[PDB]
DNA sequence: ATTGCATAAGACAACA
DNA sequence: AATGTTGTCTTATGCAAT
DNA sequence: ATTGCATAAGACAACA
DNA sequence: AATGTTGTCTTATGCAAT
């Protein structure tokens, strides 16, 4: 877990999914702080892909400060490095795979292959998928991947990018800082502020305050 | 002059009598100058709603457990009553282990036939393992009260005591005045059980097993005037079944069937 | 239905210790109420028919054998206490103990199959037994046998379920008191009252309003 | 025929209107079957006279002890109320020592003046040699209430609880929700007694000042309907004083000043 | 009247270490003697000390002190201007704003004094007993009398009598006529006796049918 | 005309540009209080397109409730009309050139043009896009409109994106916009829609709004 | 002292008021301290059997006569006295502490009330010829039936001679094996059954038995 | 006329036993209501004597709140009245020898002498006897006369010394007997005991009633 | 007569 | 040794007006 | 009209 | 998770008789 913001430090790599088929090439990116992801289609490698990769990628997440990379030929390609000249972002090589420059982009291309199969199956795609629902199957994949949380945190990966009552205890004492959730008929559940437990109470054993 | 009157409050915390008799005040000053102090009202309006029961016979049982020091080695009983034509079945075991309930449930299955729900506490034999199994296997639910609150369950624990009056009022006149021997643990028992089941209680002209066995109930009522939590009464309700305490009310186009205190109803025209 | 009763003692070997199987059966329902002993005494009969009383009610008559614990006094005072008249029969008989021996077999049969089908074969586990016992009360009493219509319950308890109130008279302005009519609920101060033949609910003071009959 | 209920309710217990309607009995034969058994009445008539009182100002008084936590690390409070005028003096101290009683009844006398006696539960350095020396020093009686029940002396824990009530109103309402700096203490006890002794509490005219230095006592009311313990009631009886709750009630011959329930007593014609 | 004018100072008393500064309240139309003792000279204690005096005696409608530091300080000010009280301040010791003042003074510093040598205390009464002591010499100087009429300063300040009725109500009778010259005694729950003001007759009258007079 | 909440409003049109021929059948739209603009590219007016456009607006704003869109036969399509139910957003369809809704979505397609233009004879691309060209210079118009300017704002689009009852006051008037979330038998608990502020107000001073 | 009419403790002192006729007898009663004194001036066996015979029929028959060594009560005289009276003598010195000594305080109390009433009627030491009867007479009724000392029951009363109810406990059970001694307005004291101790119980906590 | 009260009036006279010789002389003193008496048996009669026997009586049996005498030279001497001022008991005489209040006193003088006589004739000695035995003789008739009871009175003289309201219940048969005294009443039953058997029964408020 | 009001009557709680 | 109390709240009731 | 009755209404308690 | 209940007692009330 590095220290470092978001926009910072940026990871590539391009991945083969014949279920898109013709379209059957596709792209990430990702960054090693937020986990991001951005999504391009294609059906062959060239050093445009990339590039409309990487215009994709900066007006969805906003610019990369640096980018990590691996040895592919059309990434040095002329095209791609005026490209890179205007933009104002340096780019780096590496040996194909490795746990330092490859971070992370491997396993987003990994399950982002498997999201889509799993939504394709959900709505009933076995085989491949046709041109036409690319995007709408893509969109929501992307959604349920970045606008959702994933694993565990304290914050969602585009965040990195019940009214007060007193309940009582055994003692008898009437404890504060306990909000209400769900009102039953004669059963209520207290929240506390500090805590964020909910505990179940009936009716007649909580008063509110004020 | 109604200021005096705000400044001697929030220094000093005055009742609205008072007040009104010592600056020349009246009704609307001093109510509405009192309330404004949120120290001087924080309780006092405690929300209770009271109200569970089953409608027909075997839809809703209930279960909690008895230490009887009279019937010792063997002091443990559970207890079990259907709470629609309140009749009760009561079995004999050493320890609460889930075998016990297994067995009483099974009692209470043959002498009363097979019930839906199981309305309880959580024991620790209770949500146990064996006991879920078990219970999944026989194909009935299992719905445990607020875990910590003795009060859900009260018609058992109520029907708990009547058996607990009962018990020893027949043990202690039958010439035992502390314990009883193990020849007259099943006298106890099934004499309890008979006398309770069998014979009418308190007032009513019915018998709790032919209350069991050939119950009555209405499938459209009388027009009554109830709460809606809106503040006082409306009408245009229906009520199934109104017992001294609580009652059941049902909706005319909603069909629902929810049980309210019987300080809820009140009778139509 | 509750007018003449019957006891046996059959052995039970799979029970052990407590191998001593009372039966007991009604004739007009054909109801079967049954538990343990460890060894039969003359206080044993009156437990398990304080069991059956507490299960059924209180019978007319008893038809049980010439026993030993069913012949002494204990058993006879018990049943002058309770109001039952104790009459025996030959250890055997088809007027008396044949529905009885009829109810054996098939809680023998019964008990077989269930510990078969629950995983025994000889030795039913001492935590298990009164398990056993009430599955076989249950299956026996709760459903039907062969080609009976009804089960023994619906014999024995006539279970219908009524849905009016019990007739009663209400306060003519008159000032007779006009029986036909039935109550519906007990409210505060009224009681809701139907017509037998119109069909109208009429909220009426709870000082007018007494039972027919 | 009640001779079937006989035996079945002394082989069974059975209420007495199952007992009716299982043999085709009536009222008497039923009620006065279901007496005869000692089990079926035990406890349903537990005797209850409650009054403790003072007639005029300075007559007798009360005590008990609070712990106040706002109040650390004095937190001690003595309180003594007049039974006659239901005025309050609070005092503060460190410990429950004899000393702390001491000064506080000290300051009781200079503000109220002197009473006759102190009734109050049976504290550590209460019944102890220091106070009860110093209290026949001063020359004013001493009657401790039954060891064990707070009860006695309900007006003085009454009283508590409504100073704690003000105590902790007058002490949240100015900004302080879990205790009190040094500085507040004399604060919090000056508004605490100013506002009770000076200023009327509920729907009494009077105030508790005004009630202890010009009381109104009468010497000859008006008559009442009172009990003798010989089961209902008899006339011939005057009423000095009738609270609220409890009144006091004189002879005509007698000339006896005895404390009874307001149950106990009704007007005359 | 009783309770128009108050007065105050303080009083440095050594026989009564640490607590070496103690105030004294003192009223003018019944001279109802206060006192009470803080170890500090600061404001808040001797808001303290106002606070408990206006305690025992009741709110004051003017106050005569000297010019001290903080007799007018803030706090003190919006305090008493809180509390609604006429302050006013003089030359320190002039004969108008501490007349009765230094009298009362002189009457606690013989009382001390007194007490101490009757219970055998010379240089300085214990931290313990100071209070009891003052308490002692508060009762001894209040209700007890010191001048030489038939008036202590609480049968001057309070007015203390010993009634024998309550406030008069006039109930109506039974034609719908209301009627004084009755007043109540006992409010018996449901019934009211009420005495008629002529004949000492008292009767057993309802609640509703009774109202109170004037 | 400035909204009251982003992905609660939504508004959308038809453009034809002739330098994306033979898809050149766009399908315009933009939110009305975050003012986001997406687009994609057709080349015939279809439910088809419109559906994979709309499928595509959901996961790049968000999960729509209520879009006030225009005439046709494609929206009011039978696949559109149900797809709208199925995804549970609503129609308030209007004019086909209604002044009140859509000056802004056609505002929106005249700086889309001019954007394209200007980006475009920029790279060098002067009059039509060829196949390989239109995804990437379409990334580089919306990328000018991302998070650079909007052209006027110091507030940027992007950057942005109980039964009721009255009460009563002291004031002796009886105040509306009030909602009760748990009920008591001597006040209630009652919230604002705009300050959503709970306080307990006693059942004294309540009543039925409407 | 367990009960009176059993031990009489009869000796003779000398009082100087009735000379010459100076000698004293006087019996105790230490179970009752009862007393009687007869005037005899010269210890005589006839002056003692007289004495001894007038206590008794002051205060009853006796069980035992304890006297001292003294040769005028064992004579001859005394002893058939005693024999023919049926009861018992023993000696002594005297001057036993518990026995043999309450006669000694009485007989101080006899002189000091006997001194306290001549000089209550103007006799200093000596008392005429009609006044010796007279003193000693009045001592004796002042003694006799006015009760000295701090009892509720004169010396003379120091001469010859509820329902079950169940009470809730700590605990809060009832138990039995209860009685009730004095019932007041508002209060009962409670006696055990099998300790008999006494204790105070309000009549709140108090419910019957059978 | 015996209701007024024990140790309250006193009836004393001058009786001679022709045994008691040669101290011949005698005075009595009796109480009407306790009927205990006290005696001493001197060798001369004068108020000297009259107040010394007085004031052992007085000893003897209690405090009356009057002593009675009838009027004669013997009795109404003014040491006798210094004597009541020192005791202050009012006083009044009548007719030496009249029925108001001694012929109870000579009932009992012809008793003390019958016993005297019976008790002499018992020991020994038939007309007069020694000087050392009239005191064992007096005691011995004092002790019958005193703890034992005279003729078939179950109260003996000692106990005429120092010494619930009445309600009636209902049985099943709705007989109002006596015979019971409440001992803790309650609001809904009574503690009754009877008053011979002594035995406790809690019994319904609705079954008992006053008794006059 | 119906709604609202002005008051009286009754119910709950908790203080080591 | 030597006993519940009463401020605060709720509901019901009757007068007064409309 | 007064006493007693036959019933209805309300109050208390305790179940680990 | 998922809410007091009700037999027994007391008092008040109204009818029925005397
Ligand atoms: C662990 C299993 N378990 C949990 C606890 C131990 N528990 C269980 C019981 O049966 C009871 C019980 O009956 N009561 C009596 C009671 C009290 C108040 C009422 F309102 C009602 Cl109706 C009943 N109380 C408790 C209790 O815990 N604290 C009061 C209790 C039980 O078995
Ligand atoms: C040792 C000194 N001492 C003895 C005990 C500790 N105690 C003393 C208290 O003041 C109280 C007290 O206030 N209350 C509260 C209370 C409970 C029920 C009532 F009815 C009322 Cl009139 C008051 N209870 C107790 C108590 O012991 N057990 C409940 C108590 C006390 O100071
Ligand atoms: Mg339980
Ligand atoms: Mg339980
Ligand atoms: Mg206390
Ligand atoms: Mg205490
Ligand atoms: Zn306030
Ligand atoms: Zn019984």
């Amino acid at each position: 877990p590095r220290g470092l913001g978001p926009l910072q430090i940026w990871q590539t790599d391009f991945t083969l999914e014949p279920r898109m088929a013709p379209r059957s090439w596709l792209a990430v990116t990702v960054d090693t702080a937020s986990s991001a992801i951005v999504v391009t289609q294609h059906g062959r490698v060239t050093s445009v892909a990339v590039q409309h990769h990487w215009a994709t990628a900066i007006a969805v997440l906003g610019r990369p400060k640096a980018i990590k990379t691996d040895n592919g030929s059309c990434f040095t390609s002329k095209s791609t490095r005026e490209w890179l000249a205007r933009w104002g972002i340096a780019h780096t090589t590496g040996i194909p795979g490795n746990s330092q420059g490859q971070a992370m982009v491997e396993r987003a291309n990994r399950l982002l292959k498997d999201k889509i199969r799993v939504l394709a199956e959900g709505d009933g795609f076995m085989k491949r998928i046709p041109t036409s629902k690319q995007g709408e199957l893509l969109a929501k994949a992307m959604y349920a991947l970045n606008h959702f949380e994933r694993g565990e945190n304290t914050k969602t990966p585009i965040q990195k990018h019940g009214p007060p009552v007193k309940i009582r205890i055994e003692t008898g004492e009437w404890e504060k800082g306990w909000n209400v959730l769900v009102w039953g008929r004669g059963y209520a559940a207290v929240k506390n502020r500090d805590t964020d437990k909910v505990i179940w109470v009936p009716s007649r054993k909580v008063k509110p305050d004020i | 002059p109604l200021r005096e009157a705000k400044d001697l409050h929030t220094a000093l915390h005055i009742g609205p009598r008072a007040l009104s008799k010592a600056c020349n005040i009246s009704m609307q000053q001093a109510r509405e100058v009192v309330q404004t102090c949120p120290h001087c009202n924080s309780a006092p309006a405690l929300e209770a709603g009271v109200n569970p029961r089953g409608l027909g016979p075997l839809q809703i049982w209930q279960t909690d457990f008895t230490l009887e020091p009279r019937m010792a080695p063997r002091s443990w009983l559970a207890v079990t009553v259907d709470t629609a034509s309140s009749a009760i079945v009561v079995t004999q075991h050493g320890r609460v282990t889930s075998v016990a309930v297994q067995h009483h449930w099974a009692t209470a299955i043959a002498v009363l036939g097979r019930p839906k729900a199981i309305k309880t506490d959580n024991g620790s034999c209770f949500t146990s393992k064996s006991t879920r199994e078990w219970l999944a296997r026989w194909g009935i639910a299992h719905t445990t009260g607020i875990p910590g609150n003795s009060q859900g369950q009260a018609m058992v624990e109520r029907a708990n005591r009547l058996l607990k009056d009962k018990i020893r009022v027949l043990a202690e006149g039958d010439g035992f005045m502390k314990r009883i021997p193990t020849s007259k643990q099943g006298e106890l028992l099934a004499k309890a059980m008979y006398a309770l089941n069998h014979f009418e209680r308190g007032e009513n002209t019915k018998t709790p097993i032919q209350k069991h066995w050939r119950p009555t109930v209405l499938t459209e009522g009388p027009p009554v005037k109830i709460r809606i939590e809106t503040g006082e009464w409306e009408k245009g309700w229906n009520v199934l079944v109104w017992g001294r305490g609580y009652a059941a009310v049902k909706n005319r186009d909603t069909d629902k069937v929810i049980w309210v205190p019987s300080r809820k109803v009140k009778p139509d025209i």
